RNA sequence: ACGGGGCUAAACCAUGCACCGAAGCUGCGGCAGCGACGCUUAUGCGUUGUUGGGUAGGGGAGCGUUCUGUAAGCCUGCGAAGGUGUGCUGUGAGGCAUGCUGGAGGUAUCAGAAGUGCGAAUGCUGACAUAAGUAACGAUAAAGCGGGUGAAAAGCCCGCU
RNA sequence: CCCCGGCGAGGGGAGUGAAAAAGAACCUGAAACCGUGUACGUACAAGCAGUGGGAGCACGCUUAGGCGUGUGACUGCGUAC
């Protein structure tokens, strides 16, 4: 019972080379090179799913820090005053009100100042 | 010496960006025969600047 | 075919005895 | 594999991978690594396991009413159209007929019907009892099978 | 909901003018680099240049502490073997005073194409006069 | 309407013929015929014959007019190469490729 | 011989209160292993506790390919295998449906047997690249012109040097 | 049979045939490799060439909107097997 590998091998190779669309040079044409590229693309995508959470929070902190100092208080004192006032809005939403509703954000700074003072 | 890595099809067509041929632009017409020739060359039937220079 | 003439020559090959 | 025992090129100095034979199974047209030989694929069945399976098979045919018992099954001439008409009356199309001793008329009348096999009581086997849709036994074959099955 | 991102065509940029007389060199450069980058704005986006244009006047009157006036040395290499050149703080002010402020701010900006586009928004002058009256710069008491 | 002419198994490398074919792409046929006359390249003799051939097909087979035709498409493909042996020094042998081409010219009045 | 800019504190010592900071911990949703206990199982369900980085290596459970039986069955010229796209689907190897090409074969289910899965072996065979339109065109005895023929003549034929 | 061509090679029609992109280099006709056309990007910019974020543009959709496909300026991290 001789088995020929032609039809199965071609389909396994075609699966990898479809994931390599858009890569430069041999990385989208040549299996030995496209295989290593699709593996490293999955290594990066796993690693960068953790980092997407770190990079967005770091961005929200910078936009809260900027809008708070426009109201006369720093970030580290603004967040502390929200804890003493028992306000529990996360930084994702605070960075959203800072940009889109600056009159609500002022009301948050006054509440933080009243509790901190 | 010889290459350490195989050059890409992009480096190969960048090197050839200068290999293009340029066409002749000025093709003159003779004043009596009325036909075309290279400038400062006799026409294919033996004229130059109106006079039959070559009875071939 | 045979080896290249510089790869057979002792002077070229045997430089670190 | 037909060939020579000559080493294709010298061991060292040519810049090519080491070779010792052109019959190497790595090479095109070389040998198979673990080439087949003729082999015997027959297994052993204990006598008691063989007889035990027939009794399990036989009692399942009764339970699924795929077993039909008569004492009258023969034809008067070795004609295929006679047996085919007899089977039409009984509402059988795919059927194994087991007889005490096999008649020549019934053996010859069934050769050309591919859905019908006719057997003696000594010639039943496990696979044929499971293959055919119905089994017809003459009551003298029902006798002989049980002494054979002890 | 996706986090808001600033768009390079819609972002609004303003002009400011700063006087550098008597200011400490480094403690003025950090305030420039904050505002050239746009870190003072709630719309700050890392991959967009949201900062403002800033004119710095009297670059030659900037101050330093300690002995830095005679002892702070600027090095650069010309690319040729042995071409290591140096200048103290005193003779950079004498020969070309604007480079002192520009060099300091440039090391405090991000590197790469965006940090180079941020540096183009800084206008440094040795004198008290500038040419940008049509831009209506505001005084920045920083 | 479009009309095609080919020269298959033309004897020249496609890289050498492609230099000539880039000169007449998108030109009117009267202009392209004069360009190919005054090009000092062997491939210009090959490309011109295919161009004259495609022009004649347009008149005879398709009822087209010369004054409207324009070189709409032109491309050069690689053809099969013929493999030869050249002997080198010290008993080594090299393989020589004699490359061929396929020249396709499409003319159209539209 | 601060990572750099820069710093006279943005250095050092002491005290304090914030805050940032990891795949750690918590929240929410999902999957599986092992225990314990039970609506009762009939060998699966429910609750609960806990565990789930992994090389050499041990144990468990599967996918797909070729061939045999089921199968003189079933699908198929109203378009099979193969090729090439798209859509949906599974934890994965995978599967399913369909557009175009192709133009006559394929094969559920449940069992059986393997020449059963390749990126490496200075692996083997064929095809095709790169260097690159790059070196070279094989004695440094040497050519020039007129006529002819021809689709075309430096090189062929005739002539004179 | 006609036409271009050297009384060529090769091709374009006509015709045969179910099919000629079955035309003799002939069933199917994959990949490497080489091109033509269109959409986007690219000539102040430094590195395993991806990945996470992301503007703009082009083409489709469908509505009182933002979705799909292609491309990817800029930006964090990132030294193949
Ligand atoms: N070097 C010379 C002589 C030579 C021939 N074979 C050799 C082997 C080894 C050393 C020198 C040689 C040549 O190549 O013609
Ligand atoms: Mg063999
Ligand atoms: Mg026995
Ligand atoms: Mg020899
Ligand atoms: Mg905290
Ligand atoms: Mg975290
Ligand atoms: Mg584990
Ligand atoms: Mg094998
Ligand atoms: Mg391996
Ligand atoms: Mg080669
Ligand atoms: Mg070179
Ligand atoms: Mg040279
Ligand atoms: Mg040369
Ligand atoms: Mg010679
Ligand atoms: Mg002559
Ligand atoms: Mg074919
Ligand atoms: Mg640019």
């Amino acid at each position: 019972a001789r088995v020929k590998r032609g039809v199965i091998a071609r389909a396994r190779h075609k699966k990898i080379l479809k994931q390599a669309k858009g890569y430069y040079g041999a990385r989208s044409r040549v299996y030995r090179v496209a295989f290593q590229a699709v593996i490293k693309a999955g290594q990066y995508a796993y690693r960068d799913r953790r980092q997407r959470k770190r990079q967005f929070r770091q961005l929200w902190i910078a936009r809260i820090n900027a809008a708070a100092r426009q109201n006369g208080i720093s970030y580290s004192k603004f967040i502390n005053g929200l804890k003493k006032a028992s306000v529990e809005i996360d930084r994702k939403i605070l960075a959203d009100i800072a940009v889109f509703d600056k009159v609500a954000f002022t009301a948050l700074v006054e509440k933080a100042k009243a509790a901190l003072a | 010496a010889v290459q350490q890595n195989k050059p890409t099809r992009s480096k190969r067509g960048m090197r050839r960006s200068h290999d293009a041929l340029t066409a002749v632009t000025s093709l003159s017409v003779d004043k009596t025969s009325g036909e075309k020739h290279l400038r400062h060359h006799i026409t294919a039937d033996g004229y130059y600047r109106g006079r039959k220079v070559i009875a071939k | 075919v045979t080896s290249k003439w510089f790869n057979i020559d002792n002077k070229i090959v045997d430089h670190r005895p | 594999v037909t060939g020579s025992g000559k080493k294709p090129w010298r061991q060292k100095g040519t810049g090519r991978a080491r070779s010792g034979s052109i019959k190497s199974p790595i090479w095109r047209s070389g040998g198979v690594t673990f080439a087949a030989r003729p082999q015997d694929h027959s297994q052993k069945v204990n006598k008691k396991m063989y007889r035990g399976a027939l009794k399990s098979i036989l009692s399942e045919l009764v339970r699924q009413d795929r077993l039909i018992v008569v004492e009258k099954f023969s034809v008067e001439a070795p004609k295929t159209k006679l047996l085919a008409q007899k089977l039409k009356d009984m509402a059988l199309e795919d059927v194994l007929i087991i007889t005490g001793e096999l008649d020549e008329n019934l053996f010859l009348a069934a050769r050309n019907l591919h859905k019908v096999d006719v057997r003696d009581a000594t010639g039943i086997d496990p696979v044929s009892l499971i293959a055919f849709d119905k089994v017809v036994m003459t009551a003298d074959a029902v006798k002989q099978v049980e002494e054979m099955l002890a | 909901m996706k986090t808001f991102t600033a768009k390079p065509e819609t972002v609004k940029r303003d002009w400011y003018v700063v006087d550098a007389t008597g200011k400490t060199l480094g403690r003025l450069a950090t305030e420039l680099a904050r505002r050239l980058r746009g870190k003072h704005k709630a719309e700050y986006t890392p991959h967009v240049d949201t900062g403002d244009y800033i004119i710095v006047l009297n670059a030659d009157k900037v101050a330093v502490t300690g002995n830095k006036r005679t002892d702070k040395v600027y090095y650069h290499h010309t690319g040729h073997i042995g071409g290591i050149k140096q200048a103290t703080f005193e003779e950079m002010i004498a020969r070309r005073p604007e480079r002192v402020i520009e060099i300091a701010v440039k090391g405090m900006l991000p590197k790469g194409p965006l940090g180079r586009a941020m540096f183009r928004k800084l206008k440094v002058y040795a004198g008290n006069e500038h040419n940008h009256a049509a831009q209506q710069p505001q005084v920045l008491d920083i | 309407m479009e009309t095609i002419a080919k020269h298959r198994h033309a004897r020249s490398s496609a890289q050498k013929v492609r230099l000539v074919a880039d000169l007449i792409r998108g030109k009117k046929v009267s202009q392209a015929l004069d360009i190919l006359t005054y090009t000092n390249k062997k491939a210009a003799v090959l490309v011109k014959k295919v161009l004259e051939s495609a022009i004649a097909n347009a008149e005879h087979n398709d009822g087209a007019d010369i004054d409207d035709l324009k070189v709409t498409k032109i491309f050069v493909d690689e053809g099969p190469s013929m493999k030869r042996i050249m002997p080198r020094a010290k008993g080594r042998a090299d393989r020589i490729l004699k490359r061929t081409s396929h020249i396709t010219v499409v003319v159209s009045d539209r």
